[PDB]
């Protein structure tokens, strides 16, 4: 019993409309969303038991649910507040008392989308001191200059995404600490064993996948677009 | 506000075991979970305890529950670095799908890893292209040290992040520094934290 | 002896809602449950039985649980099968267990949706009689899910109703086997054919319930007498009333006879 | 909906200047929202006793309302009832005989 949710994470404007859609292929009647917020546990805002019904929860207030479907069950936010900036998470049962969760959707409600931008990344080499130190190779990799912190950082090697050894900074610290809302800035770092770093045909890729702005949504700014984009920065192995 | 966890946060040594409390005002009690939610990611189910009197188990998990006295533990036996996440209490009112879902604000666990042999050293590492852009490495130190901040603006660095090479049960804590400043060095770069005596500065 | 819990649940609407319950054992009230009152009220003294002060309130305590848990269930039952059904929605519930002798029993809990007999429990769990609509296939499937309130259903009808009951008519014994003696009184009103009269022979204040009450010659009983309805008095007694189409003339020589247990071996006799 | 039925008597044999019990039982009724009024020559009775509304096998409700009462050879006494199920309120009036 799997529950999709798209988007993973969505960065939207006061007034704007957003809406967050979940997906169940369980043949599941009932359906229902909450959001999670720092201090509190997850608060019911909508539920339905079955297409066509939709029922309020114990915070509907500002959010509005439709079922066009068995499978999807989606939160409309009509008129996005800043209020609004949670987690928010669907679940789906059957008869059962058992609520099959989803895996999240980050939102995020800016006052204004002036100030959004996409990273810059950067894979730097492990040194030949740690090499033959230690006998191991650290990567590291730096994501800079973007704003909102809703970057997802991955390491890939060989077009295969590696989990062993990767490390990455919990929260990404500000570029201009003193400046109101400013860039972000995060780091993280690949540990390889010497003779694997050391191998010319081992290719290392540091992606980040930034969330931005959508086609949907206007651009009067004369930069580039800052819309959702992936960013990647690359490093071949040597001896 | 119906389900209340204690302690609110808590911080542990690897091996070391972390009990957690779960006491709730809610009426029916039919069925108690346990969650386990890492940073960001999403609600993975730990145990479902039903009776009046019930004790569960999976693996180093051991959850006991007391209908009567509307109170609930989870017993982590041998915490491990992975066990670092926030665990979410939840009652549920009814035996049916017409049950609502009481959850609690959750207990932070904050698991410190045991790092076996350290050997601190702060290290130089060049980008790829091009390679006049370099970053200062600060790793294999002990749990005891702790990584300042820079006083300096144009100076960033990164807190302690501990990475575990599984396949050669290998863990070890690291920060990075970077400016764009020429006055900025390796040597001179995590000066504003305390740092062994015996950390190796290569040339 | 029958006993029964009758339970009569109104929703007008989606906030709107009251549950009130009676409880008899034969022709008498032994219980109250008004909407208003957070506890079960008692409306004889023995209405406890033989059960302990703390095994009461245990009892009393499963009640006011289920009570607030069936009314949001309905409530919750009613968005899960809309537009398909919508308020005003009427629910009742007859729940008890009639006592034969030698410790023998057979307990019933039957639901009735808007005036009509629809869902019962028989063995385990919920089911739907004959004569009832498809619709309800998906809340008894929910209300099965639940096996915690299976069990404790279970337990109360099986158990706690027929040892409850044992009890119930061993501390009620005296207020049962009563003897309330009638008082009869004859009356006559014209009917609406031209010729023959009815005559009325009312009998009331009998306690317990089956009575004999015939129109008489003298020594020969009449074939057309029309025995009513049992009607209940304030008093805990009742009252009942046999009329007689008889033609003008046939009046002179005529009695009613009134055979009840209360009055032993002398029945009440009337002359008109 | 079904139509109640209502059946006025006296809990002791009338006699007139003597204080007996006016029952009035309403049966055969479906909502069980009623409305029961027991008036002496038009006027409704102050202090009419209710008892607690039940209902029989064929899930039909049923409930009691009785008042002291003093018949007299002028005086009226009556039942009017107020359900759903009719469009006016039923009012039987009570016949010693
Ligand atoms: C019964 C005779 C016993 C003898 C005792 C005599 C004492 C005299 C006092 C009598 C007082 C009169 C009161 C009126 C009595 C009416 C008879 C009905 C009795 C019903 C049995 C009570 C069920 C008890 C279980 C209960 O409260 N369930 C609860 C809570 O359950 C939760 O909490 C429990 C712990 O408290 C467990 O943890 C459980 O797992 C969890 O889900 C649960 O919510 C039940 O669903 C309650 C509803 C049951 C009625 C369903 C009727 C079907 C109607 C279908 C119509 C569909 C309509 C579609 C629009
Ligand atoms: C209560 O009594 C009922 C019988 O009226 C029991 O129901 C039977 O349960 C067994 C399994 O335990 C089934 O094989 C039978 O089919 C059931 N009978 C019916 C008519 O469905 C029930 O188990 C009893 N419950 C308790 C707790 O004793
Ligand atoms: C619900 O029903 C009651 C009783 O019929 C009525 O007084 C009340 O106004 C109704 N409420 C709504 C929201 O219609
Ligand atoms: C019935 O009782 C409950 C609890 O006492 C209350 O919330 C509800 O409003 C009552 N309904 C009526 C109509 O009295």
């Amino acid at each position: 019993a799997a529950v999709t949710q798209s988007p993973r994470n969505k960065v939207a404007v006061t007034g704007g409309k957003v809406t967050l859609s979940c997906n169940q292929t369980n043949n599941h009647n009932n359906m229902y969303w909450y959001r999670q917020d720092t201090g509190h546990g997850l608060r019911l805002i909508h539920y339905s038991y079955g297409a066509g019904s939709t029922e309020k929860g114990d915070i509907p207030d500002g959010y509005k649910a439709s079922r066009p479907s068995q499978e999807n069950f989606s939160l409309i936010l009509e008129l996005a507040t800043p209020s609004q900036t949670s987690v928010y998470f669907c679940a789906s049962g059957d008869e059962g008392y058992t609520q099959y969760f989803g895996p999240g959707t980050r939102l995020l409600v800016l006052e204004d989308l002036k100030n959004v931008f996409p990273p810059e990344v950067a894979v730097f080499e492990p040194s030949e001191a740690e090499i033959s130190h230690t006998q191991k190779a650290t990567l590291v990799c730096l994501a800079t200059g973007f704003y909102p912190d809703h970057v997802e950082l991955s390491w890939w090697v060989n077009g295969k995404e590696v989990h062993s050894g990767v490390c990455t900074d919990p929260q990404p610290l500000k570029e201009q600490p003193a400046l109101n809302d400013s860039r972000y800035a995060l780091s993280s770092r690949l540990r390889v064993s010497a003779t694997f770093w050391q191998n010319p045909r081992n290719h290392f890729r540091c992606q980040v996948q930034f969330y931005g702005l959508s086609e949907n949504d206007e651009w009067t700014q004369d930069r580039a677009k800052p819309v959702t984009q992936i960013v990647s920065a690359e490093a071949w192995g040597r001896a | 506000t119906q389900v209340e966890q204690s302690p609110q946060s808590l911080v542990v040594r690897q091996g070391e075991n972390s009990v957690l409390q779960c006491n709730y005002s809610v009426t029916p009690d039919n069925h108690l979970r346990w969650f386990k939610q890492d940073t960001g990611k999403g609600l993975v189910s730990l145990t479902v305890l039903v009776d009046q009197k019930d004790k569960t188990s999976n693996g180093r998990y051991s959850a006991t529950l007391d209908k009567d006295a509307k109170h609930s533990t989870l017993h982590i036996t041998a915490t491990l670095l992975d066990d670092t996440a926030t665990y979410i209490c939840v009652v549920g009112d009814r035996g049916s799908a017409l049950g609502r879902l009481h959850f609690g604000a959750g207990t932070q666990l904050i698991v410190i890893p045991d790092i076996q042999n350290p050997d601190p050293a702060v290290y130089q590492l060049r980008d790829s292209k091009s390679s006049d852009k370099s970053v200062c490495l600060f790793t294999d130190f002990d749990s005891q040290t702790n990584v300042s901040q820079s006083k300096d603006s144009d100076v960033y660095i990164t807190d302690k992040c501990v990475l575990d090479m599984r396949s050669m049960d290998f863990k070890s804590n690291s920060a990075v520094a970077w400016s764009n400043k020429s006055d900025f060095a390796c040597a001179n770069a995590f000066n504003n934290s305390i740092i062994p005596e015996d950390t190796f500065f290569p040339s | 002896y029958t006993f029964r819990c009758l339970q009569m649940s109104s929703f007008a609407n989606r906030s709107w809602s009251r549950t009130d319950s009676v409880v008899w054992l034969g022709d008498l009230q032994t219980h109250r449950w008004s909407n208003d009152s957070a506890t079960i009220s008692f409306t004889k003294p023995w209405s406890q039985g033989k059960l302990s002060n703390q095994q009461w309130e245990k009892l009393q305590h499963m009640f006011q649980v289920y009570r607030v848990s069936f009314t949001r269930d309905i409530q919750e039952l009613v968005k899960m099968m809309s537009p398909k059904e919508d308020y005003p929605i009427e629910i009742q519930l007859s729940a008890g267990c009639e006592m034969y002798p030698g410790n023998a029993s057979e307990s019933f809990l039957h639901v009735a949706f808007q005036g009509k007999y629809v869902v019962r429990f028989w063995g385990t769990s919920w089911q739907t009689v004959p004569g009832a609509p498809s619709w309800l296939d998906l809340p008894i499937k929910v209300l099965n899910a639940d096996q915690g309130t299976s069990a404790t259903v279970q337990m109360l009808l099986n158990d706690t109703c027929p040892l409850f009951v044992r009890g119930l008519l061993e501390a009620g014994k005296s207020d049962l086997e009563k003897q309330e003696k009638p008082v009869a009184w004859l009356s006559s009103v014209p009917s609406s054919a031209h010729g023959h009269r009815q005559l009325v022979c009312h009998v009331s204040g009998f306690y317990p319930k089956p009575v004999w009450v015939m129109w008489m010659r003298g020594d020969q009983e009449q074939q057309g007498t029309h025995r009513g309805d049992f009607l209940p008095n304030a008093d805990e007694t009742w009252y009942l009333q046999a009329t007689l189409d008889v033609e003008a003339g046939e009046e002179a020589g005529l009695a009613c006879r009134v055979k009840h247990s209360s009055l032993g071996g002398q029945d009440i006799i009337l002359y008109w | 909906q079904k139509t109640p039925q209502i059946q006025v008597y006296s809990r002791h044999p009338p006699e007139n200047g003597k204080p007996n019990i006016l029952n009035c039982y309403v049966t055969q009724f479906h909502p069980p929202h009623i409305e029961i009024q027991m008036l002496k020559n038009g006027k409704k009775i102050p202090k009419v006793e209710m008892s607690d509304m039940s209902f029989s096998k064929d899930w039909s409700f049923y409930i009691l309302a009785h008042t002291e009462f003093t018949p007299t050879e002028t005086d009226t006494y009556a039942c009017r009832v107020k359900h759903a199920s009719m469009a006016e309120p039923k009012t039987v009036y009570w016949d010693r005989d």
